[PDB]
């Protein structure tokens, strides 16, 4: 997901902008669906929520936009318990030996025949919730299990969160309704209003430890591979309860990062660490918020906002529909010289050719030097020690850059890596001259549309993730509902897509009318008020009761 | 009963619901939304029951790609009925009335339809919905931070053996 909000002293009118670009999946249970709410008098909000739920997840209203981005923080945590030497199923809570529970579900399950037979299967359950194994890292020996306590189970508030969210007038609005209620599972939230405030909140339900507490409770060697790892056999390990949290053991708001600014904030997956430089939000629990290097979809955005030009609707469009490969501008200009180091290595020469020819984008038209610097970048990240200037807490924004070319072992090492990559991409069916809007498509019945936009590891603002389906790449995820909303004062001006389009169902008129036109990058109004509704030549109107 | 909405669709088939109160804003959201998607919603409350191997067998997947039976003893597991009870016993009267509407105004669109926007017609698993299937699918997209991204994991958690 990425989002953008432009405060009263960035945006070239005074007022807040808002960019929304999540990235979710494009099928299931997630696909955003667009729409409008009005209770006249005390409600009117539009924008795309989640099926099933009838309220808006991520909109504006008269004087607000906000949207949301999964955040870094930790929303459950594994506890790995200590078993009772006796006994594999009993479990040691301060030395005291205590019994797993039990509870069994039973399914049924069509067989072969048509007919229905009863599966039954036991979930054990500890004091922190179930067990869970991955084999080979999680096991339930006859020494140790784990189990997991996710802190969204006793979140009964997120609906109401929302409901309240697309009530909000504004940004200070928001930000008391959010931090009152703490409804929100697992997203940052970002927002704009017309005043011109830019408003960043981490306010999600997240597991609360005091912070003395961290230090012995973690499992060292889980939390470096990035798991909320505790120790289960000590009672000061369970979540710390403080009455100023709205849930018994989550974070309370006062804990969670917020900026509240008016040049700008954005987030892009990262932490909250580096949301707007020139105010760095550190100092949070690890379960919160950590200082770690920021990906390129992030590094990209800082690139453009940083500084002290101003930033149109247009501009934050742009970002979206350059489709530029910023992971490129790391690696692309010394993979080049190395290119030209060995002209006339016959393995290397197909794929040289079509690097220097690549625009650096993931365009329709975009080059097959995007498909040879996929696959590089998939086996450059697996070498040790071949940045030339490595990650470096002093210049998050500019490392890491450049490939160690100097040192003779990593030469040999990146060029064996480009010499595998193009043999990966010359070995499969690619027909010569190709683009990459020839290969990455969204099927919709029997034909397919073509799909600017790339993998959001490779600095593509514009995310989209695919997969191999026969002869193609099939898009599963990434740019979906977009919006970017301004504030004229006829009244909130918005202009966006949902990709997929508006309905799943092949028959429908609205399977892919918006897919054909996000094939095309051109965006639409997103009619708010009674005179733009009306306006419109395909408006159409049904009263219903029951 | 005093459900009453007014839909207008603007270009690519955006609804603009209006209702006097939250129980008609619910109606129209359920009602538009089952005209474009009525058939993902019912796969996704089929998920979300623990009902997949029911309808198509052990061998299929969700759309999250789980394994059928797995994916149902997780979801039967996490959507037990005393948790679902909670949970609506949590609920504020205006969600409530929501969800109400939701599921009225989807239930009249399925009991009108005959084909034009829905290939799942005749399905067996095209069914009237609840309430409590809302509250299926909130909790289902709830734990998708936390203990649903090891729902493979919970299934396969076993006690040891004999080994050595
Ligand atoms: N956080 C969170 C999720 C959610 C969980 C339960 C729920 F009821 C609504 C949203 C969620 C899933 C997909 C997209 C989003 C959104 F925040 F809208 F971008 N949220």
């Amino acid at each position: 997901s990425n989002a953008i909000a432009v405060g009263s002293e960035r945006s070239a009118d005074g007022k807040g902008m808002l960019l929304a670009n999540p990235h979710f999946p494009w099928n299931g249970a997630m696909r955003f669906y667009q729409m409008h709410l009005t209770i006249p008098g005390r409600l009117d909000v539009m924008g795309a929520s989640l099926p099933g739920l009838p309220v808006v997840n991520i909109g504006f209203s008269r004087h607000l936009a906000w949207t949301h981005t999964v955040d870094t923080s930790s929303h459950f945590t594994l506890y790995r318990l200590a078993l009772d030497p006796k006994d594999p199923r009993r479990y040691l809570v301060d030395g005291r030996s205590l019994p797993l529970e039990e509870k069994s579900v039973a399914i049924e399950v069509r067989g072969a025949d048509g007919k229905l037979s009863r599966v039954e299967h036991k979930v054990y359950q500890s004091i922190y919730g179930p067990l869970v194994v991955w084999p080979g890292k999680l096991d339930w020996n006859r020494s140790e299990a784990y189990a997991l306590r996710d802190a969204n189970l006793e979140n009964t508030r997120v609906l109401q969160q929302w409901y309240s969210i697309n009530q909000a007038s504004d940004v200070a609005d928001l930000r008391r309704r959010v931090e009152a209620l703490q409804g929100i599972p697992w997203v940052n939230t970002l927002a704009a209003d017309e005043q011109g405030n830019a408003l960043y909140m981490n306010q999600s339900v997240v597991p609360y430890l005091k912070p003395e507490l961290i230090p012995a409770c973690a499992i060292p060697q889980l939390v470096a591979e990035g798991l909320p790892a505790l120790q289960g056999q000590d009672s000061r390990c369970a979540w710390s309860r403080d009455p100023a949290a709205a849930q018994a053991g989550i974070t309370p708001a006062a804990q969670l990062p917020v900026l509240l600014r008016r040049d700008f904030v954005q987030n892009s997956n990262d932490s909250a660490w580096l949301t707007n430089p020139a105010s760095p939000l550190q100092g949070f629990s690890p379960l919160v918020s950590q200082e770690k290097p920021i990906g390129p979809r992030a590094r990209y955005a800082l690139s453009r906002l940083q500084g002290k030009q101003p930033l149109e609707a247009k501009t934050l469009e742009e970002m979206v529909t350059a489709n530029h490969v910023f992971s490129a501008d790391q690696v692309l200009p010394d993979l080049l010289r190395l290119c030209r180091d060995n002209q006339g290595e016959k393995s290397l020469a197909r794929a040289c050719a079509a690097l220097a020819q690549w625009d650096r984008g993931a365009n329709l038209d975009s080059g097959s030097g995007f498909v040879y610097f996929q696959r590089f970048m998939q086996r450059f990240a697996e070498l040790d020690g071949a940045w030339k200037e490595p990650f470096d807490a002093q210049r998050p924004l500019d490392t890491p850059q450049g490939i160690a070319l100097d040192r003779p072992q990593v030469a040999t090492q990146v060029r064996q890596a480009l010499a595998d990559a193009a043999a990966e991409v010359e070995k499969s069916g690619i027909p010569d001259g190709a683009r990459w809007g020839d290969l990455q498509v969204s099927t919709r019945g029997q034909e397919r549309i073509a799909i600017p936009g790339g993998d959001g590891h490779f600095g593509v603002y514009n995310a989209i993730q695919s997969v191999r389906k026969g002869d193609h790449l099939e898009v599963v995820g990434g740019t979906s509902y977009i919006q970017l909303v301004t504030f004229p004062e006829e009244g909130p001006k918005a202009r966006g897509l949902l990709a997929f389009s508006q309905s799943s169902d092949p028959r429908s008129p609205h399977y892919r009318d918006q897919t054909e036109l996000f094939s095309r990058q051109q965006w639409q109004t997103l009619p708010f008020s009674d005179r733009q509704i009306d306006a419109d030549p395909q408006l159409q109107r049904l009263s219903i009761r029951e | 009963t005093g459900l009453a909405a007014d839909i207008r669709w603007t270009a690519y088939g955006v609804p603009h619901i209006r209702a006097k109160d939250e129980r008609g804003l619910g109606y129209g959201i359920g009602y538009a939304y089952a005209r474009d998607n009525a058939c993902l919603l019912a796969e996704e409350i089929v998920t979300a029951r623990g009902e997949r191997a029911r309808y198509f067998g052990s061998e299929g997947k969700s759309s999250a790609e789980l394994d059928n039976l797995p994916s149902d003893i997780f979801y039967a597991w996490l959507n037990q009925p005393e948790a679902l009870q909670a949970f609506w016993q949590a609920q504020t009267p205006a969600v409530r009335q929501l969800l109400e509407g939701y599921a009225a105004g989807f239930n009249r669109f399925l009991r009108e339809a005959d084909g034009k926007t829905t290939s799942c017609l005749g399905q067996p698993w095209l069914r009237a919905i609840a309430t409590d299937d809302l509250l299926r699918l909130t909790r289902r997209l709830l734990v998708e931070g936390g203990v649903g991204q090891f729902a493979d994991a919970l299934v396969a958690a076993a006690p040891p053996g004999a080994e050595k």
